């Protein structure tokens, strides 16, 4: 194939999340995940789960996997919309191409996801972030890859994909000039820990200087800390309706502002296109924001599935940092 | 929306 480089293939899901495939066992067993770079532990929902959410989802087998390796270390999954049970269980795991026995999470009760994980198309959730976001301390995939020489560079990358224009890729290994325009820019991570970065968050006149941002492609959204959410939906002519974080605009208000993200390396920047989510059925001319508020312990912006749908994102192991280009629109 | 780890 494309010598060193990998590329398991995206897929759109309703328009705003994207899932991918990898396998379990060593009799492949395929799997539909959300490629999280905002977890690093990979689970799967096990055949031994008993949860209603586990209906319409593929099931994992150890007992027909001659490579399944037990353990049964009870462990809970704790992500922000939601928790996921079941135990540590060792197997081979296949992504793209290459497989290597990976340490991953058989779920039996994902009671604790709901509705989201009924609601979905996706099986399990696949990790993509540092060893200390983990939980048992499980060294990435993609670092294993290449500490077992298996790929080239310690790192992945995303070319998220468009419904009816372009499906997207996971590319591991290394870098491809396919999928970007203009030149790349890294920026380093201020912590190994989610691929975080920081930049001053610049919207309207409203700043945040050194605000940290986490480019995460398991997040639906653009998160942004409250404080600043709500200054930055002043003279704007947006309707929250009340106790929801439904922010009903007219998808042409011409008072929508830019995001503006800048660092000393570069200057990204995230249009009312970019962050509307067309809301037509609801009413005529109608869009959502798509954003919402959401306080971390330090200032923190969530650049979700919107960012990284504009821009073809770089998550170097090796260099600890982030690349970041323009996407193409079409390929 | 969903927010991916705590």
């Amino acid at each position: 194939l494309g010598s060193s480089n990998d590329n398991i293939e995206l897929v759109d899901f309703q328009n705003i999340m994207f899932y991918g495939d990898a396998e379990v066992g060593d009799n492949q067993q395929p799997f539909t995940f959300i490629l999280d770079t905002g977890s690093a532990n990979l689970w799967v929902p096990s055949v031994k789960c008993t949860t209603a959410g586990c209906l319409t989802k593929h099931l994992y087998d150890s007992s027909k996997s001659r490579t399944y390796e037990k353990d049964g270390t009870k462990v809970e999954m704790n992500y922000v919309s939601g928790t996921v049970s079941g135990f540590f269980s060792k197997d081979l795991v296949t992504v793209g191409n290459l497989s290597l026995p990976y340490k991953f999470i058989e779920v039996i009760d994902t009671n604790g996801f709901e509705p989201t994980y009924t609601a979905s198309t996706f099986d399990g959730i696949l990790g993509l972030g540092w060893k200390d976001l983990s939980i048992g301390s499980v060294d990435p995939i993609v670092v294993e890859l290449k500490n077992q020489n298996k790929i080239e560079n310690a790192l992945f990358t995303f070319y998220l994909p468009v419904h009816d224009k372009h499906t997207g890729f996971l590319t591991i290994g290394g870098i491809e000039e396919r999928f970007y325009e203009g030149p790349l820019t890294y920026e380093k991570l201020n912590h190994d820990l989610y691929w975080q970065i920081t930049l001053d968050a610049h919207v309207g006149n409203i700043s945040l200087e050194k605000a940290n941002c986490i480019v995460d492609s398991g997040t639906s959204a653009i998160t942004v800390p409250t404080d600043f959410l709500n200054k930055m939906l002043q003279n704007l002519d947006v309707i929250k309706v009340p106790f929801l974080p439904f922010y009903v605009t007219l998808c042409n208000n011409s008072k929508l502002p830019t995001f503006e993200f800048t660092s000393e390396n570069g200057k990204y920047t995230l249009e009312p296109e970019y962050y509307l989510q067309h809301i037509e059925d609801v009413g005529p001319g109608l869009c959502m924001l798509n954003i919402i508020g959401l306080d971390f312990p330090v200032p923190t912006f969530i650049l979700g599935d919107p960012f990284m749908r504009k821009y073809f994102t770089v998550f170097d192991y090796d260099n600890h940092s982030v690349g970041i280009a323009l996407a193409k629109k079409n390929l | 929306x969903v927010v991916x780890a705590x």
